RNA sequence: AACCUGGUUGAUCUUGCCAGUAGUCAUAUGCUUGUCUCAAAGAUUAAGCCAUGCAAGUGAAAGUAUAUAUAUAUAUAUGUAGAAACUGCGAACGGCUCAUUAAAACAGUUAUAGUCUACUUGACAUUUAUAAGGAUAACUACGGAAAAGCUGUAGCUAAUACUUGCAUUAUCCUUUUGGAUAAGUAUUUGUUAGAAGGAAUUAUAACAAAGAAGUAACACGUAAAGUGUGUAUCAAUCGAGUUUCUGACCUAUCAGCUUUUGAUGUUAGGGUAUUGGCCUAACAUGGCUAUGACGGGUAACGGGGAAUUAGAGUUCGAUUCCGGAGAGGGAGCCUGAGAAAUAGCUACCACAUCUAAGGAAGGCAGCAGGCGCGUAAAUUACCCAAUUCUAAAGAAGAGAGGUAGUGACAAGAAAUA
RNA sequence: UUCAAAGAAUCAUUCUUUUUAAAAUCCGGAUUUGUUACUUUGAGUAAAUUAGAGUGUUCAAAGCAAACAGUUAAAGCAUUGUGUUUGAAUACUAUAGCAUGGAAUAACAAAAUUGAACAAGCU
RNA sequence: CCGCCCGUCGCUCCUACCGAUUGAAAGAUAUGAUGAAUUGUUUGGACAAGAAAAAUUUUUUCUGGAAAAACCGUAAAUCCUAUCUUUUAAAGGAAGGAGAAGUCGUAACAAGGUUUCCGUAGGUGAACCUGCGGAAGGAUCAU
């Protein structure tokens, strides 16, 4: 007949899942939701092959129906629900709680968290509707709608973000000078302070952001997540901190130990 | 002879009667000119006048023909690359624009054309800003790189 | 049947490759006309509903002087800048000059001050003055009735009037 | 491993071909073959034809059970199952093949300020009620037809099927209390006013008119008061359609093409989900072309890639992924968020099966399997365990998928001392 | 059609710093100046294949795993309980498009039967 | 040099060409004719639910609605041409290549016994001959 694809090619399936080429034909096909497969990952892929909680997708969707996985607070039961990027997981058995961040490398890690800072998530907003009786609505990363917020926040800035209750918190600017991370090409896992902005008339707004090895590296403003001030992340960095060493490096690295 | 058709030329989003001629910017740097915003023509597809708006590529050409009504033709010229010769070789494509009467061109004159949606069965461009320029065999035959 | 099927700028014949999409679809022509109100609905793409007006009359027109809008019966059809076939046939379109039934403005406006929210200092043409005294005004329509399923439309006004009424010319 | 030898002569040096030489995820076939690993395999010929079987269903709190069974607690109460069917969701994915198709498709690159978008997510609503209206299935009885996934009648009865249909907020005065004015979500028209975006006829706000659909007459018993099902608009998402630019093989023994039959444009419309000669009418006479138009050919689906190369390149790419297309041939529809669907339907053509001759159904380029064609290609196997999908979503299905079987396609290791 | 010049380091050469005109901009000091080709950096791209890093699948073709400590506990870290370290890099993804540093080489644009720059005056 | 060899003429084999035959065949478009099915609209109105009267029947109005029909519009298919493409037959004709020590000459290679060769025209069993103007690739780098 022809209309949308239900399945998920295994080789097709989005490199930073790491799945295999043999130990299956097809890949989990994250379910519409909050977030952009290519950049999402569905729950099955936590469980299963990063925490290896589960040894298989039967054990995955065992899990869930225990209603003991939540995701931003709220449950889930369906297995190939899209986690994303900055998604905190309370597994509730454990007493777990993770937050998905990115590696150095392209690839999701679920962090571990504390319970204090787990109440809040930082989301990114993209754009700003005004809808009925002037009120004006920003729209997260998320795939979430903040209404009545702030209106000194603009379209690309992230916003703290309480789970208890929808309200926000604290919002910070996308400026000059602000702690970023990244979240798309080559410079993914990547965090810096921002140099410098391009504001190209009809294109894509290219940013400059210098490291803390001080290695400045471009990158588009679409895919970039604003993660703190100069000083302090609002929120807790893998082991790396987003320090994306040279090849050289990292192999000297990996040979001293 | 403004009103030439057998329907009233108008001018959507003018608004007539209350208020305080429409005309719009259409970005990019380009400059809306003097024949738009003075200058009364009527024009569903000028980029400046009408509701057309121009967004996505923007690539200069050099007309070839104003024989249309309100619409011209550009060659583009340029160099196709071939690998095993590493060589060039020049190559053209005929891009058929919209003017909108704000722009009185001659055949040879350098134009930019800005995208905008399909006007017609071929014109998906029109034509922005409008240097002069001057020719002597046919434009047909003049390359400029670009 | 929105689609391809159709020479290549070159002329060219396109050599199909690819049945007719119902995506690509062209259903045919609802030639409304006037009389009572009947109109049916066609389930365009997502259960998109659009209504089909076939019969008509009782149209919402505005005046846009005073920015204000009433619904009446529409009389007659009297030109149609796409074919007389059109008119010919009472056929109501997108920019239909018509004949409204307009009682009802003249009403309004007694209503409002004096006798054939508010600003009001522009007061009236006199071609318009005149038709109204007959009853009967000529409209354009602006809805397009086959999508929309309602004759709405508004008063010709002034120059626009004038060169209608120049179209309409009787003379031989 | 940036490689060359033999062949014109009586001998010689060239040119020059022929021959050898190696490789081929490149087929065949000949002889031969003890292990193990891995594993292509009816593409090439006939997008030729097909016997039989199977390949899409679905119910573990949560629409509808006096078919029915059953367990507790005192003839009732709860319950627990439940064939059947109605309803819902799915069947538009997957799988197959490569016939078409040479600026088409496809690849990258835009665009959608020109649109649609079910499920999923998040926001979140507007002009008799201690609970409304029929009428329908399964079923009972009576039937018919050789036969078919045939259905007739009469009688019932449900539903989350179908159909009705019950304060508060914003603007002004007083000290949180008491009055005044309003009060439709999309959508459409007219009139204006104008936190983004490079750019707005954008968001939005007001006025004048219309105006769908909706805002629970539903189902569980849950969590630390919750859930399921449904629902207007918005946004997100899974996408889709269009669309910009650039990019393709052979042929000039194809040089002029396109335009009454929309060719090129303008206007107005119609249509579309939206743009658009997409279609109609009216008006221009355009548009493409030696930088190869238009034809013709392709033993052409495109690309990612494959082989072979020192480096260039040359050939291949039916074939693991993405895209396109097609389900014998065209064409046409219904349903639906999504089909111009083919294990949907209508029709014709071409094949063809059963028939009691009245009619009836049928479409392997799904999986096996068979005939044919051929140089040329495997089992009518076992299973849902893994990978996934669908469902009323652990618990069911799945020839999707996997596991074996055949297998000297290839690939690797390795006896015969 | 702006050629050049001078100073410091190194083993005649290499890499670096500084200035030598004119116009606009900023509180005597300090900082912008044709277009495109070309080139450099990026950005953004599916993986599978390819190159390539790691990893004794017994080797290898592979695969994307693994390694480590123990006749069953130490050690760590957690406030009796909890294995730990990790890996699944990187590059390739045109000839076009996107932004980008550019001094050379190329084009083209600017330029006299006359072309524009200022100061004064008048509208 | 008793070398080499050239062409006709026979004979056998194979290849492709021309070929009357409106040759044939399949396929492809293009036109036209008829035109199944069918979206849409229009007409219809088997009937199923209301309203009007009498004691279940009568007459009239409003709703939804099947078949059937008409008109555009998609438009299969069939037939007729036309054109094109592609294989394919054919008496005869006329080439080519191969073969066999066959016939007739001696064209060329030596000043090859008329130097050769070119273009052109006519000739002739056949190689070839001849005319005109060229060339040396001449048998002359020379008075
Ligand atoms: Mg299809
Ligand atoms: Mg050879
Ligand atoms: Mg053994
Ligand atoms: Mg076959
Ligand atoms: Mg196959
Ligand atoms: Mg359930
Ligand atoms: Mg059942
Ligand atoms: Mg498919
Ligand atoms: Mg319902
Ligand atoms: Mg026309
Ligand atoms: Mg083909
Ligand atoms: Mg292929
Ligand atoms: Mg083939
Ligand atoms: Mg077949
Ligand atoms: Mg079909
Ligand atoms: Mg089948
Ligand atoms: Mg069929
Ligand atoms: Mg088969
Ligand atoms: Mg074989
Ligand atoms: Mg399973
Ligand atoms: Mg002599
Ligand atoms: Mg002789
Ligand atoms: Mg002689
Ligand atoms: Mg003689
Ligand atoms: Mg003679």
């Amino acid at each position: 007949g022809k209309g949308i694809k239900k399945h998920l090619k295994r080789v097709n399936a989005p490199s930073h899942w790491m799945l295999n080429k043999m130990g299956g034909q097809y890949a989990p096909k994250t379910s519409s939701g909050p977030h952009k497969l290519l950049e999402s990952i569905p729950l099955v892929i936590l469980l299963r092959n990063r925490l290896k909680y589960a040894l298989t997708f039967d054990e995955v969707k065992m899990i869930l129906i225990q209603k003991i996985v939540k995701v931003d607070n709220k449950v889930r039961t369906d297995c190939t629900f899209p986690v994303g990027l900055m998604d905190v997981i309370h597994i509730t058995k454990s007493n777990e709680y993770f937050r998905l961040l990115y590696d150095i490398k392209g690839r999701f890690v679920p962090h571990r968290i504390t319970n204090e800072e787990s109440k809040y998530k930082l989301c990114k907003v993209k754009k700003i509707l005004l809808r009925k009786g002037r009120l004006s609505i920003a729209v997260t990363h998320d795939g979430r709608s903040i209404p009545y917020i702030h209106p000194d926040v603009k379209v690309n800035d992230t916003v703290r973000l309480d789970l208890e209750t929808g309200k926000v918190l604290e919002h910070l600017k996308f400026q000059v000078g602000s702690l970023v991370m990244v979240t798309a090409g080559h410079s993914v896992g990547r965090v810096g302070v921002i140099s410098s902005i391009d504001k190209n008339m009809g294109t894509y707004d290219i940013i400059h952001v210098k490291d803390s090895r001080n290695k400045v590296f471009a990158t588009r403003l679409s895919n970039v997540f604003v993660i703190g001030d100069n000083t302090k992340p609002y929120i807790s960095l893998p082991r790396e901190k987003g320090i994306k060493l040279d090849i050289i490096e990292e192999r000297r690295n990996r040979l001293k130990a | 002879d403004v009103q030439h058709e057998r329907a009233y030329q108008k001018q959507e989003g003018a608004s007539f009667f209350n208020s305080k001629r429409y005309w719009k910017k259409v970005g990019l740097g380009f400059a809306t000119p003097k024949e738009a915003k003075e200058g009364v023509y009527v024009d569903k597809k000028c980029p400046f006048t009408g509701n057309v708006s121009i967004r996505g590529r923007i690539l200069k050409g050099m007309v070839i023909s104003n024989k249309m009504k309100r619409t011209i033709i550009i060659r583009r010229n340029y160099l196709h690359y071939v690998k095993k010769y590493n060589r060039f070789e020049k190559r053209h494509k005929n891009i058929p624009c919209h003017c909108s009467p704000c722009f009185d061109v001659k055949e040879g004159d350098i134009v930019t054309v800005g995208q905008c949606r399909p006007l017609s069965k071929t014109v998906r461009f029109n034509v922005l800003h409008v240097e002069k320029h001057q020719i002597f065999g046919s434009a047909r035959k003049q390359f400029v790189l670009f | 049947r929105d689609g391809r099927h159709k020479l290549r700028l070159t002329g060219g014949k396109k050599k199909i490759h690819k049945k007719k999409r119902k995506y690509e679809l062209g259903r045919p022509p609802s030639n409304t006309k006037l009389g009572s109100r009947q109109v049916h609905v066609v389930r365009g793409r997502g259960r998109n509903y659009k209504y089909r007006a076939i019969k008509l009359d009782s149209g919402s027109f505005s005046w846009p002087t005073f920015g204000i809008s009433k619904n009446t019966r529409i009389i007659d059809v009297v030109y149609n800048a796409s074919n007389n076939e059109l008119v010919r046939t009472k056929t109501l379109v997108k920019n239909c000059i018509v004949v409204i039934d307009s009682h009802p403005f003249t009403t309004w406006y007694e209503n409002t001050f004096g006798t054939t929210k508010i600003g009001k200092s522009k007061n009236i043409d006199p071609l318009l003055l005149e038709q109204f005294k007959q009853g009967r005004v000529l409209a354009c329509i602006s809805s397009r009735p086959g999508q929309c399923g309602k004759a709405d439309g508004y008063i010709i006004e002034g120059d626009e009037l004038l060169f209608y009424k120049r179209k309409m010319d009787k003379r031989n």
